């Protein structure tokens, strides 16, 4: 029993779904990779979704873990195949395999396109020090000028 | 570590701590780019404008300093 | 006063080079096609205050700002704890949206995978700035003592190198990818 | 003085075209540095 | 083109086109094939 | 094929399915450009 969380590109739906039945109604990396490590290993899966439809953490009273690893540990799934990442507290409590995929926390903003301009960056593409230069040498020779 | 090991989990455990509280990133910055000869290292990143660097544009200003004391010159021989 | 020449040349030559310095580089800016952003990297982030940033209410990304003893990190911890309206979202899609709606009042801190994924589809106006703040990896997860994990393991290993984990990759990123490259 | 004049002509024109010449070359030059080495991709 | 859906683009009613379309089992054409068959306004005109 | 054999039909019938599935596109694009020792077209110019 593999269970996995729905994410995309991870886990989807795929249109038909309804009409499909079992592993086979999802889409995903993640659902690919079962595949490859069934393949490889060689044993027949079930492609479930997370009751909790959470990843893992411990709730701070209870002590009771949630989510797949709350799957994993409580023994309703047999392995773990989703966009789960490696932390200490969840390394204590289960086994992960090496990691398939590389990730760091990262910045996502807005892209200006054409219709922000940035006049100042119109106005250097010659650095701000070439800017210092050329007033100090406009001056400097105005000095030797006068 | 040797498989079967007793160490090998723990130290594992201590990989993982370490990562989680900047330890290693620490260590590379350090014996990496803090150490570096050449520097500017982080800027080759941060700073890569393209555009026009002030070094090049350098030499005409040398020209032009140079100019002005040889004008310096010529205007105290006149 | 042929010092006054030598002074008006040299400095014509000097505004010659460089009205034609600024000619070519334009045109070549022009030309090229260079990306523009307006954020550098993280830490300039942390040192210029005018864009709000956040990240997602229960994760390990909030884990990492909180218990980081990090520098800049810290102080972009400090921004974004005191901040109202709340700058923590429920789910990445709605942080994402509260990226579209802001026009570069907010910017959104995420797992670098998920960044890229959005970045990739419809409309792709939200774009990945700078490296990575952390290095962490997803891996498959087997419950502590059992069989299988060692074995899928050694399958984790054998797929990455033969490349079957990086063709996928590809494939489910930028080939399924609604916008250009 | 209609010498000295065209000289001055021939001249502005020479220098016309050289600086013209200079912002081309360097124009391209610029223009070269910022289209992505072939080199660079490890299929190249 | 395959990669962006800012451009609608379509094939006639029935052909060589559109049944090598529907048979190919290559990533572009599968894609293309997908988009072209659940778009609306549908996308198939039935001349040249 | 001979004229008269009996392999001319099905190895007809072999090379149109072939062109069909875009073997002959992958099959080229390996032996004519992959292989291939100038990168592309833009290597010529040299960026003057
Ligand atoms: C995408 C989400 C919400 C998940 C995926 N991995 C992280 C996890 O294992 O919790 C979460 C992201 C994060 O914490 O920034
Ligand atoms: C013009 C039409 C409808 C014909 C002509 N040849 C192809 C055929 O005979 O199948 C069709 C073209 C196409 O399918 O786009």
């Amino acid at each position: 029993v593999v269970t996995t969380i729905l994410e995309s590109p991870y886990v989807m739906m795929k249109k038909n779904h309804e009409m499909l039945e079992g592993n086979e109604r999802y889409e995903g990396y993640c659902v690919d990779l079962a595949a490859e490590i069934a393949k490889h290993c060689g044993f027949k899966y079930k492609l479930t979704i997370v009751g909790d439809g959470k990843y893992g953490a411990r709730d701070a009273d209870t002590k009771i873990w949630n989510g797949m690893v709350g799957e994993l540990v409580y023994g309703k799934a047999d392995i773990a195949i989703a966009p789960l990442t490696i932390t200490l507290v969840r390394e204590e409590v289960i086994d992960f395999s090496k990691p398939f995929m590389s990730l760091g926390i990262s910045i996502m903003i807005k892209k200006p396109q054409k219709s922000k301009p940035g006049v100042f960056s119109f106005l250097d593409p010659l650095a701000y020090e070439i800017w210092m230069a050329i007033v100090f040498a406009y001056i400097g020779v105005s000095v030797v000028l006068f | 570590t040797p498989k079967g090991s007793s160490l090998g989990t723990p130290v594992n455990l201590a990989v993982l701590k370490l990562s989680e509280q900047g330890v290693l990133d620490k260590l590379k910055n350090k014996w990496w780019y803090d150490k570096g000869e050449c520097g500017a290292k982080d800027s080759g990143s941060k700073e890569k404008t393209s555009a026009l660097s002030l070094s090049n544009v350098a030499g005409v200003f040398y020209i032009l300093v140079g100019g002005l004391g040889l004008a310096m010159l010529v205007a105290l021989i006149e | 006063s042929l010092s006054a020449r030598i002074v008006a040349g040299v400095w014509w030559f000097f505004t010659l080079i460089i009205i034609s310095s600024y000619t070519a580089n334009l045109a070549a800016f022009l030309t090229v096609e260079r990306m523009v952003s307006p954020i550098e990297s993280a830490e300039d982030l942390s040192k210029q205050t005018e864009i709000a940033y956040g990240t997602l209410d229960s994760g390990s990304t909030k884990e990492f700002f909180r218990r980081s003893k990090i520098a800049v990190f810290d102080k972009m911890w400090t921004y974004m704890r005191s901040a109202e309206p709340s700058v923590f979202v429920r789910t990445t899609a709605e942080g994402v949206a509260r990226v579209r709606k802001s026009k570069g009042k907010y910017a959104y801190l995420l797992e670098s995978t998920m960044n890229e994924y959005i970045e990739q589809r419809k409309p792709c106006d939200t774009m990945k700035v700078g490296g990575n703040l952390d290095s962490k990896g997803y891996g498959i997860a087997t419950p502590k003592g059992s069989s299988l994990g060692t074995p899928v393991n050694l399958a984790v290993l054998k797929l990455s190198e033969q490349g079957v984990l990086d063709k996928l990759k590809n494939k489910w990123w930028y080939d399924k990818g609604e916008c250009g490259a």
